[PDB]
């Protein structure tokens, strides 16, 4: 919400030109493959994260490392992983079966 | 055993961002400081006409 | 308001 | 955002919205042995519809 | 009761 | 009624 | 100082 | 009854939020900010009432007028025997960097810089001469001909 | 919890009209005398 | 706003 | 200097 | 309390 | 890193406002006797 | 009141 | 600002 | 050459 | 403090 | 007060 | 941007 | 020659 | 430091 | 200060 | 473009 000029609740006192585009003041960036070019489909293996060539005549620095969300994702699992631990706690073998 | 292999992709993007500040950073105020002396030129080659007053 | 008014 | 290896990247300004955000954030591979398994299936299943 | 400063003091309980 | 105004202002004179 | 009509027994 | 005062508290707090005291708060940063705004920094030119005699043989340098930007400077031509001399016309030369007036009539001309420290030159057509006199204005000096006595080297039509 | 920021919308909306009617300050009149 | 207004 | 409205007890 | 040059400096308690 | 953005830019909408309080010099007038 | 004040001040003036 | 104002 | 305004002690 | 030069002298630390 | 104005006085006389 | 002026 | 506007020492 | 032909002629350290 | 003016002075005769 | 300008 801070990045988008159009929350800018105070006046525009920065460039009017530098905007990335009209949604974001700085581009929050693209995944690149492990060589650091272009990665537009996942079966080229993209490994990082980076800016979009300079098509408006800028380059906007990115804002993310593009691991945000998959590492949020990660530390979920990472405090369901004790609980579904205690859960499942031979159990493959049973005297029921006698 | 991913950590140090985040920490390297991380460093990779500090790369990219070194090159950044390396690049683009010239021709952004080339083109600030162009639009400064564009307007400084057009004041100097301008020169007004001289005044003639005549007295009573 | 006191009430020797 | 359930397995689709053949999801395509946003590219361009379109890349500046949240929903191309999550689009694109889907793909990055994280180093921990990743594995999301790419399809066998995409070379002989041919449509070529436009 | 208010005086002209802004502070506020007040007596407790008085009677007449 | 009175005794509550000499109260008053005696508690405001005490405390600056 | 004393508002009187702020007054309360 | 303790919601009132509860209530009434934050309402003399959101009404007129600022405390009294914070109030000469933005007054003195205010008077501040603005003395600075105000403030002229390097030493301010020094206000110098002179004299100077006018020589209009060929090779003399003409006289120089120092002067600063929004301050008026008066020019007064008075002949050898220091006799006021009026004026006949002037004829500015970069105007812009310098406002002038002058009522047709007197022997004052009366300029300011409008621009700090471009300068500029100046004629003055007198009533005796045929040679005018020339002038050169600097704005910008360490100090301002708050008024300058120009001595001119001949005779007005006041002897 | 609410009621004293309804009574705070009421009690705002009232103090501004009094002192609003305070900043009042009418111009003086004269009558000269035939 | 003091005590002895 | 001293402002006394700005005071306090 | 304070100044006309900017900076705030008042006293701690004191009563009269 | 952002925090240095907003205070630049905030303090050059204020600076611009500053140097053409500077460049604005009014001119002198001049009223005559009667 | 003044005493507030007057601590007030000299802390000032000791305090530049 | 100083303290001797 | 000194500008007491921007003062600090 | 700024000089004229444009360039930044500030003393340290110095009271009265 | 006049100390730091000084010290920074020389300090920028002492610096060109 | 002199040291003596 | 020398223009000494921005002096650096 | 720059001269009137254009070009860039400029002292190393000086100081006064 | 002026040293660096006429340094940079006769580096600039000296360099045509 | 000469030194002794």
């Amino acid at each position: 919400v801070n990045n988008d000029p159009a929350f800018s609740t105070t006046t525009s006192t920065g460039n009017s030109k530098n905007d990335f585009s009209a949604i974001a003041k700085q581009q929050f960036g693209v995944p690149y493959k492990s060589s650091g070019e272009v990665c537009t489909e996942y079966q080229q293996v993209c490994q990082t994260w980076g800016s979009v060539p300079s098509s408006t005549g800028s380059t906007t620095g990115v804002l993310f490392n593009g691991t945000e969300f998959l590492g949020a994702i990660n530390d979920y699992n990472g405090i369901m992983m004790p609980t579904l631990n205690l859960i499942r706690q031979s159990k493959e073998f049973d005297k029921k079966s006698r | 055993s991913s950590a140090e292999q985040l920490q390297a992709i991380l460093q990779k993007q500090n790369e990219q961002l070194a090159e950044q500040k390396y690049q683009q950073e010239i021709q952004q105020r080339t083109s600030d400081m162009l639009t400064a002396a564009t307007q400084l030129v057009q004041d100097w080659k301008q020169v007004e006409t001289q005044v003639y007053t005549e007295g009573t | 308001p006191f009430g020797a008014d | 955002l359930s397995d689709n290896p053949q999801r395509q990247s946003v590219s361009g300004p379109l890349s500046s919205t949240v929903y191309g955000f999550v689009n694109n954030s889907m793909m990055v591979q994280l180093p921990g042995q990743p594995g999301i398994k790419p399809l066998t299936f995409a070379n002989l299943i041919n449509f070529k519809v436009d | 009761r208010v005086s002209i400063g802004g502070t506020v003091y007040t007596a407790k309980k008085y009677d007449d | 009624c009175t005794d509550a105004a000499l109260a008053a202002l005696e508690y405001h004179k005490s405390n600056a | 100082c004393v508002s009187m009509i702020g007054g309360s027994r | 009854e303790v919601i009132d005062k509860k209530a009434f508290k934050d309402m003399t707090r959101n009404l007129y939020p600022l405390n009294p005291e914070q109030v000469v708060k933005l007054k003195q940063i205010y008077e501040t900010s603005e003395y600075a705004k105000a403030a002229t920094p390097g030493t301010p030119p020094k206000p110098t009432a002179t004299s100077q005699f006018v020589n209009l043989s060929p090779g003399s340098t003409p006289p120089v007028i120092r002067l600063s930007q929004g301050f008026v400077s008066s020019l007064v031509f008075l002949d050898s025997t220091g006799a006021p001399w009026p004026i006949a016309a002037y004829d500015l030369g970069d105007p812009s960097s310098f406002n002038i007036q002058w009522d047709k009539t007197s022997n004052t001309l009366m300029i300011q810089a409008t621009k700090l420290y471009n300068y500029g030159n100046l004629a003055v057509r007198l009533r005796g001469l045929n040679t005018p006199v020339m002038l050169t204005l600097i704005p910008g000096q360490k100090a301002v001909d708050y008024r300058v006595d120009l001595r001119v080297q001949g005779y007005g039509p006041n002897a």
